[PDB]
């Protein structure tokens, strides 16, 4: 009797939300075609798939998600390829011109004209439900649509629904590494939007996945793809709280009430464990204390982050398998007498652990091997402020000369509207390090 | 222990079944009952389905 | 006559009630069909205290089982005696309280809690003599400790008179399964204090302490630690449902373990218990059984007892033996361990036997102990709540949902108070 | 015989592991389709395998993936289980 | 409960581990593949159950050499070894112990200490560590001496042994060896809690007088050493009526922290071709393990005095037939004993009898001995390699091999300085009162 | 009544324990699973001396097992009749002490000794009557040297007024197994002499000689000693659980075989001893049984007790026998070795006599002779201390850990004061 809805704008959004629906059918034992197998004519049970799905009455089950974008290529891939009979026709909301990486474009311009029927489709789902946990949303932000679209969505759905969750699932540019130029300034923008308009924003930065798929993975060639398949994992970790039987279980509901501190600072950093494929993951106990260990590992982040060079406020850690509680506890024990991991001393008890019954499940050609036990830790500290910083330098660098801005300029967006972005990141900062200080 | 090598080799293979209780009480003489083997460590589990 | 009944509300207080209903089902020899099946004939002649006669010779508790998540509920009607709880009583939300004390006590359990209170005022005046109420929470949850606390002091209410007894778990900082535990503990401990007429706090590191040295078993689980907790709950109303030679009932009990009325929170301990490889080695005599009672081990509390000292001792004894042993064996311990007892007054232990042991074991004794250290819980959560609260933190939700700091402020107070002058008499002396 | 694939920390020579891709498997898999000749070989193209993109040359299917991998199992443990006897291994004369 | 950790670096480091894990296997019973053949936790001393099938061994191989480490992944226990604990790197140190010490070692060195957190980590019960490392190579010596110095602080009193190949007096591959031996014996001397001396010559005259194989290699070495360790090891995994711990070395075995260099003798050896010929008696087999020619090390102990030796004898020995032995030990005239040690045997019994290897040269014996003594002749070598490295100090040979590599000039003046402490050291403490 | 417990500790008096409750065990007709099948009525009577009841009727041996490691216990456990032991007894340590005084006594020991400790005082609370302790241990190991004797400190500590017993295993200089033998030795006899009450010397080599020189057998072995030393053990306390014509319990045999306090260091020997291939030809008579106990290789010690002169000597006979022949064998043994006995204390013998043979045999002595000369046995200890001391060899290892060279020449001062106040009563004269 619960559900939740999840918005894909963007075609890394596109392509993600792909990702994640494949594996939600396999777990849920979904076939491309939507009857669960043809051979299996029983069921008429166990209803967890109405989180992410609705029945028809008769057969096939329905997604509860959108796809937008205005670059019509991907959602013609995904019209086009085997799922193309699970998606409703109609709900792959597709435009005509692309925003082209601009900002301006996708929140001034063009968005618009689109934004209207995605809240149309919205609505045709939200009367559908009648127990909605919430909302997430995937977004590229080094990309002007992407940005914009999710902006303008934010916005308008915070006075639609007003007080109901949303969480979001950025990925910012990284620290040195850039597929485009300009990506400073949407980002920029994007955030000062979204600092006010989303509940939860989680960090899933592109080269600490990568380093995490070369050292534990062994692939020396990735691509998008897997990094996709592990924010997938990741994801429908998250969420198998809400539709598998758990002798403690967590709801979306009880995140940013154990997670965010402050209704400005809610921004959160995952990691994962563990993460080992399957020539050699057979070959140890793979115990709960050891990745624990491994999740808390610094370098088994999935953001470009250093933990040791900032104040920790609050994390929760999520387990599923058959994890015993007091080995649980004994961890955590390890946890606080280790040194270099330190709780600020106005939280002398920062742990939310979940416990769920069921283990994570194999992906066909996937790089992750099958496991009874796996942890992934969602935090709060005082480290993110550096992100902010170098990404307030970049932008910095061209705001002093008036770079690119005439392509902001043009498509309706006024000069001054990157400083109320810029004096929004500088106050975060000072509010960052004001938090950070001890009595 | 657990026999690990049981549960990897058998995780797929569940058996559904449909069932009729047999007990004394006449009310519940009628409704019926989906029962599940699950043999990757031998789970046996029953489901109520109401009309 | 004298009988009580159930209510239980939230994920622990549902999963308590579900196995304390199994182990009162098996001690009575109940079907899961509700056909009675038993041996002796003491087995019916009290069974109106938990159970109500229905048409076909069938049998249903009184118990009430609330949430405002409808899963937990739907999972215990799976379980192992599920079958036995009448439907109606069943009462579940359609949003949940996402661990918010807020929105589990101002708007929707507000809201929610009138059917629960119309079902509650049905069963209390369907009874012939109503005995008072037993309630069942955890202090880790945002629902549990806001509903069912605010459903204490309805009931409280209306039914000044009747006797209340509250089963808290509390978050102790070792098992910290959410960060905030102590917001929510401390608010639910401060309406707590008001109108509970007893409290035993319950602590899920000493269940799990428990389990790895008293029992020795590798693997312990939430089954085990709801087997010791109902055990620990049958203990203490065996007496009331079976004959024994000086039987006590609960008012008695609240008579003779609460000297001030605003001192009413308990831990316990449950005896005999020992792992499979030491039950034919160990043998079961009064001394062994007192001795492994006052062990400061033994105790279902983290807090360590002779770091203060005992205000009062209450024991139960199931079981065929003679008095005269106990009282000797009761004399002696308080002989050798008069550093650890109040001494302004004298003769603070109380005993009850009862004839019918329980099923499976001989002999079984239930403790009881008012004592001066359990100052320490308290001391740590407050602790936890003033850092947590020095910085504001968390405390956006809280304020944005119709209360404010003011009461935090009143309820942080209140609790200091109550662990000073807990502390007082500790130092008091003749 | 050898084995066919190799241990993931292996330094050494994997023959044409940098002319023709193997982008986005293991390691293992790259091994052994590099072992037993699994892949076109020359920079051209038969019409057949162009135009099959990423989520069009994969991504996609169902239980032929099943089908693939459990014959590649098969046949690597029948490979390998060429090695037994109570005389431990001729590592003396292997070294 | 108990667990121990095995660390072997450079080429003769992971050639004596492959030796020692072999007979270990062969002993526990485990396939080469790693998986139970299938029938007490003797198991856990070396290994780790993963829960379900195989197990994994406790130990670690470092090199930058990545020959041998492919061919041990390329071996017969592919299967068995952990992928990502046989550490490999890139560039050789060539003989340059300071290429080893101050350039390339410090960049996997770091992964090694993660990898050494990782699997203690899991231990409860650890004894300690065994080291095993070919110093007359500057990989191997460089790599021993900064594990040795971040362990030492990382864990402290945890007791730490090494299996020390030096040089001998005449035969040696390298020439540069002298420079390096010295520098890692400076290095080792207040770092390592007991030094074991493995020197080649000596084994080669036993394998020539008693295996009687005119023509044997390297591997018979290492054979012979994993012998020896699996008899010092066994008393942790096999049940016997008088047991010796790693503990119980440094707690009988040290008179002073600086004298831990410590040297070895084994018996019996001898091929199947007569092994059964002769009764193999408990006494013969000890005047064997005592006589100067059956020493694994070319050092004569009829030069210099004893201290304390400890033997264990594994099989069906009887404690009279050992008293017995001792006495007529202690009554012989040739070997004296230092006058402030009125007794100085330490005896330990275990009822395992050694395990034959198919294919190996010794046979199957049902009693055997291996004696570890602390003496004053061992002094020698040290004299020897100190003139040996003055003789190429004099005129400054080879040095800017090691001063163009991060090492300044003196370094080499205070490992001299102490090893001329350590021989005075050496006399001091075998006067008589 | 007037029962005692039994406490061992370290590798030898673990292996010495579990053939000397076997001994008793076979003696009582007790099977290994606890159950009595004895034949005899007086096998029941004082049962209790050494077994407690349980359950099911099955008996216990109140014997509480310690050590550093647990590697003897987990051995010993499977031997027969292993299963008597409650596993709640057995106390292991996880580090060792590596036969180092300091690890046995002032590092590790002390922090374990907390459990031990309150299981004896469990155990000696439960009896009815206590009559005193008995300890078994050797002293060439350095866990077993502190840990035992500082057990033995803190039992004398709580019970002043009861017995205490020790058999003690002193290193000779002859069967070494050891290097650090003589530190603990020292160590060990420093802290004995002051708190023991009965120390019982027992030598290996002695023990190896009688083996090879009585019994004529090939091959002596550990399990031929324990049963030679568990014989011994029960020929002490036989007289306690049966009856007989003299009664002498522990506290009367402390009364007249220890003149001054000081002087509680003791030799004994055990008769008949015959082959297996010289049993027909001897008979069993009294004067066999004095001659064979007053002979000098007899003596379960190496020390020549023709080089000293008795102070005093007890003997305790079984079986039934007529008491004018003992004692005009006593009077006779007594007056044909004058020169041997001490002339300024007259009638220096004491004979007991109990009417229940040991099973399998018809008669049988025990014989304890506190003479001077023991003095043999600590001058080689001291001369070999100082030999090792002189030169400060083996010594950091003790000093890193919390002592000093101070306390090593305090205890080989005291032993040197001892020896000679041992050897100045040897040359009095009235
Ligand atoms: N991890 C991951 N990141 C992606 C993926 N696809 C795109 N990105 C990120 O997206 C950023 C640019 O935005 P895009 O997703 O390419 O495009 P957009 O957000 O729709 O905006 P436009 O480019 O104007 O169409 C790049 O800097 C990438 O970091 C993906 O598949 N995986
Ligand atoms: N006993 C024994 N000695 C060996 C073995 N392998 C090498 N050595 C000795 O090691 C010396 C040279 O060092 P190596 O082991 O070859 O190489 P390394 O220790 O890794 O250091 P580098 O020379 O810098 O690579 C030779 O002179 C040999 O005496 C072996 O398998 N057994
Ligand atoms: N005995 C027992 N305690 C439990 C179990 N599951 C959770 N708890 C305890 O209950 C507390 C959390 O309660 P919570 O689920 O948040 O209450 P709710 O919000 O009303 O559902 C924690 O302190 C846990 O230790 C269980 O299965 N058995
Ligand atoms: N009689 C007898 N003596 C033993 C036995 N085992 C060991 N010993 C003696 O005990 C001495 C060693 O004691 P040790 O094991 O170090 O004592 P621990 O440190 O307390 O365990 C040796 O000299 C042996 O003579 C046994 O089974 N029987
Ligand atoms: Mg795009």
């Amino acid at each position: 009797m619960r559900e939740v809805i999840s918005i894909h704008v963007g075609q890394g959004g596109i392509q993600v939300g792909n990702a994640c629906w494949e594996l939600f059918c396999l777990e849920h034992g979904i076939q491309p075609d939507g009857q669960m197998p043809s051979d299996k004519t029983i069921g008429g049970g166990d209803d967890a798939f109405n989180t992410f799905f609705s029945e028809t009455g008769a057969g096939k089950h329905v997604p509860r998600a959108v796809f937008l974008d205005l670059e019509p290529t991907v959602i013609d891939e995904v019209r086009t390829g085997t799922y193309r009979q699970l998606f409703h026709p109609e709900q792959l909301i597709s435009g005509k011109e692309d925003a082209a990486n601009n900002f301006a474009r996708g929140h001034y311009t063009i968005g618009k004209e689109i934004v209207d029927l995605c809240l149309d489709r919205i609505r045709k789902l939200a009367d559908n439900c009648t127990g909605l946990q919430g909302f997430l949303v995937f977004n590229s932000v080094g990309g002007g649509t992407g940005s914009g679209l999710g902006s303008l969505l934010l916005e308008r759905l915070s006075v639609d629904y007003g007080k109901k969750s949303k969480l979001g699932f950025t990925i910012y540019p990284s620290p040195q590494v850039s597929t485009a130029v300009v990506e400073p300034y949407n980002s920029i923008l994007s955030t000062h939007s979204l600092l006010e308009h989303t509940d939860v924003a989680v960090m899933l930065d592109n080269e600490a996945i990568y380093d995490i798929c070369r050292r534990n993975l062994d692939i020396e060639r990735p691509t998008y793809t897997n990094l996709n398949r592990l924010i997938a994992q990741v994801i429908s970790s998250l969420t198998a709280s809400l539709r598998f039987d758990g002798a403690l279980n967590v709801d979306i509901t009880e995140f940013q009430t154990n997670l965010v501190p402050y209704p400005r600072i809610h921004f959160m950093l995952s990691s994962y464990a563990p993460i080992i494929s399957a020539e050699k993951a057979y070959h140890e106990q793979l115990s709960v204390a050891e990745i624990t260990n491994s999740a808390f590992e610094p370098a088994n982040m999935m953001a470009k982050c250093d933990p040791r060079h900032g104040k920790y406020m609050a994390c929760s850690m999520m387990y599923r398998g058959d994890v015993v509680p007091k080995d649980v506890n004994a961890s955590i024990a390890t946890i606080k007498t280790k040194r270099t991991i330190q709780f600020v001393d106005w939280c002398p008890t920062g742990f939310k652990v979940g416990i769920n019954y069921q283990p994570p499940t194999v992906v066909p050609g996937g790089d992750l091997a099958k496991v009874m036990r796996a942890v992934c830790m969602i935090s709060n500290s005082t480290a993110i402020a550096e992100v902010f910083s170098r990404l307030d330098h970049k932008f910095d660098l061209m705001y002093a000369k008036r770079a690119f801005v005439h392509w902001y300029v043009g498509e309706g967006m006024e000069e001054g509207e990157f400083s109320e972005a810029r004096e929004d990141l500088a106050a975060l900062e000072k509010d960052y390090e004001e938090v950070g200080i001890e009595t | 222990r657990k026999d690990i090598n049981k549960m990897y080799t058998q995780d797929q293979y569940i058996l559904r079944f449909e069932g009729k209780l047999i007990s004394q009480n006449k009310e519940d003489n009628h409704r019926k009952f989906i029962i599940s083997f699950f043999c990757g460590d031998d789970t046996i589990m029953v489901y109520e389905t109401a009309d | 006559m004298r009988e009580i009944v159930h209510i239980q509300g939230g994920q622990c207080g549902n999963q308590i009630g579900a196995k304390f209903w199994e182990v009162i089902s098996d001690e009575h020899g109940i079907d899961p069909t509700g056909t009675y099946h038993g041996d002796s004939d003491l087995q019916l002649e009290r069974i109106n205290v938990y159970y109500n006669e229905a048409t076909g010779g069938r049998y249903v508790p009184r118990a009430i089982l609330m949430d405002l998540e409808p899963g937990t509920m739907d999972s215990v009607r799976a379980g192992p005696f599920g079958q036995l709880f009448r439907p109606d009583n069943f009462v579940f939300g359609q949003t949940g309280a996402g661990n918010n004390w807020a929105k589990g006590h101002y708007t929707e359990g507000a809201e929610l809690i009138d059917s629960v209170l119309d079902v509650v005022r049905k069963e209390a005046e369907g009874c012939d003599c109503l005995q008072g109420f037993q309630i069942t929470h955890s202090l880790g949850g945002g629902t549990g400790s806001g509903m069912g606390t605010l459903l204490i002091s309805k009931v409280r209410e209306e039914y000044p008179d009747r006797i209340m007894e509250t089963f808290s778990v509390v978050p102790s900082p070792k098992v910290s399964d959410t960060v905030v535990e102590p917001y929510n503990a401390t608010l639910s401990v401060h309406q707590l204090v008001e109108n509970a007429d007893e409290c035993m706090v319950i602590d899920n590191e000493a269940l799990y302490d428990i389990c790895f040295r008293t029992l020795k078993l590798t693997t312990p689980t939430y089954g085990d630690l709801n087997h010791l907790v109902s055990a620990a709950m049958s203990g203490v109303t065996c007496c009331l449902r079976f004959p024994g030679q000086l039987n006590s009932d609960l008012r008695k009990l609240a008579v003779n373990l609460i000297p001030f009325p605003r001192l009413h929170f308990f831990m316990i301990g449950f005896a005999p218990l020992t792992s499979r490889g030491s039950q034919q080695y160990r043998a079961l005599t009064v001394p062994e059984l007192t001795q492994q009672m006052f062990d400061a081990k033994n105790m279902m509390c983290a807090a360590d007892p002779r770091h203060g000292r005992y205000l009062t001792a209450s024991a139960l004894f199931r079981g065929r033996m003679s008095t005269k042993e106990v009282d000797e064996q009761m004399l002696n311990v308080q002989n050798k361990n008069s550093s650890y007892f109040v001494e302004w007054i004298p003769n603070n232990i109380k005993s009850s036997i009862c004839d019918i042991p329980p099923k499976g074991l001989k002999m079984a004794v239930t403790f009881v102990g008012n004592s001066t250290a359990i100052q320490e819980m308290f001391k740590r959560v407050a602790e936890q709540f003033t850092a947590m609260f020095r910085r504001k933190a968390f405390l956006h939700w809280y304020t944005g949902e119709g209360m404010d700091e003011m009461e935090f402020t009143e309820a942080e107070s209140n609790m200091n108070d109550l662990v000073s002058e807990y502390q007082q008499y500790q130092d008091a002396t003749a | 015989n050898q084995a066919k694939s190799h241990i993931p920390g292996y330094a050494g020579y994997i023959p044409g592991i940098r002319s023709e891709n193997m982008y986005g498997k293991t390691y293992g898999k790259i091994t052994y389709m590099s072992v037993t000749n699994q892949h076109h070989k020359g920079p051209d193209l038969p019409p057949d395998l162009r135009y099959t993109s990423t989520v069009k040359g994969e991504f996609t299917d169902q239980k032929g993936v099943k089908k693939q991998e459990l014959l590649r199992q098969a046949v690597i443990e029948e490979a390998k289980i060429t090695s037994s006897g109570y005389g431990s291994s001729p590592l003396r004369t292997k070294y």
